[PDB]
């Protein structure tokens, strides 16, 4: 039969880069939760894919800032995708 | 604005 | 383009983790003293739910785990069969420092130790079918730092 | 003015995951490198973008053994990415 | 969908560091005793240097590094001004290990502390344009399995 | 084939 290695075919869509913060508004959600579900919902009944998904969370997510604290976001996917991924609405 |  | 297979409906399991409750890590574990409890979260398990139920997934969610009960369900995931699935998701809200994710106990679990269930050589019905983990933690208590770039 | 992180814009291409090795044909180069910029080659001219290009590079890894050792190999990129990265060939 | 700008004539720098050399570590590091020359990785250095040449970067080689040599090459490219160069790439042929690359003498070079050079405000004038990284190195001893999955 |  035909073999590929064991580690194939995931996504990881991280909130943050590794040693840093995420953000949680108590009356809305996560910054990265809510950008990420919002992209999906317009974009997959286009028939994006989700690396194209997930580049747009990146940037959503890089405008948002933390007043307070002069903080920042930056989401950080990974992967062992060996095809486009797509979530059909249909 | 909180942090996890 | 090659393409992932992706007709089932439905489509496969999306698990949801969603921890509030931090009082036993607080209770528990030294450092953890004032770790706080994630207020808002149900909001993204909620957006999490609307989102993959439309995409025609099967939602699973399970509120405040601890790190066994967290290895407790993978477990439960890993053994099952999903041969007439296209894709598993797995989302985790929760705290977390580099590397890992806490329970509510404040005991962690390298993210590592988490996806490494859903190998195709772990879970054989899975082979060859995306597996997508969502986490919504810290990495660390550092504030990222901004820089100045002209508007688009 | 306007703000982004400061780890935004990040593409980083691994030959393998962790934990593993990757694989170094002496007489031809590595499975990853020589996969990587045939793919380059093949598609930058076609205006495909990066991870689109980079998600073939792991369906061709992957298709690749060694039958010394039983071995395969799984490449793996990451990425802070807030746009589509293309290469023009002009 | 939005696209990095790519209009440059040269693109930017295309660096490469190819590491095939590595009687240091031998000599110098215990458990690096019978750590191997890496035999054929100017096949690399020449493929990339051929690609990247026909997109329009401008290719910077840099043979048989150790890590202090590593850092220094990248210490001249975060403080050099690329407010010309649309992009900027860097590639590194080397053994390695665990979130690690290897110098020819067997010092270890965290790959984030290779990348982090190149921050938006380490190097300011590639803030808001891309950051390509190709690692060529082991991440570990392990030979990754295989499973069995039906053929396209 | 050789590793790296």
């Amino acid at each position: 039969t035909r073999y590929i290695p064991d580690e194939a075919d995931f996504l990881l869509g991280m909130a943050t880069v590794n040693n840093c913060v995420s953000y949680r508004n108590p009356a809305e959600g996560t910054w990265y939760i809510q950008s990420l579900c919002q992209s999906l919902r317009e974009r997959c009944p286009r028939g994006d894919d989700i690396l194209t998904i997930l580049t747009e969370v990146n940037y959503e997510v890089s405008n948002k800032d933390d007043k307070k604290n002069m903080g920042k976001q930056m989401p950080q996917p990974t992967f062992t995708l060996r095809k486009k991924l797509v979530f059909p609405s249909d | 604005i909180e942090t996890x | 383009d090659k393409v992932y297979q992706m007709k089932s409906k439905p489509r496969g399991y999306c698990l949801i983790i969603n921890n509030h409750n931090f009082a036993k890590a607080r209770e528990k574990v030294p450092k953890l003293h004032s770790i706080r409890d994630r207020n808002g979260t149900h909001l993204d398990a909620g957006a999490l739910t609307t989102t993959f139920e439309e995409l025609h997934f099967e939602i699973k969610p399970h509120d405040d785990c601890t790190v066994e009960q967290i290895y407790e369900i993978l477990k439960i995931y890993q053994l099952m069969d999903h041969s007439n699935m296209d894709c598993f998701i797995c989302c985790i809200l929760s705290h977390g420092d580099k590397g890992i994710i806490y329970g509510t106990d404040g005991q962690e679990a390298p993210i590592y130790e988490l996806t490494s269930q859903f190998t195709g050589l772990k879970c054989p019905s899975l082979a060859g079918k995306p597996k997508v983990f969502f986490i919504q933690a810290c990495q660390g208590d550092n504030y990222q730092k901004g820089i100045p770039v002209e508007t688009d």
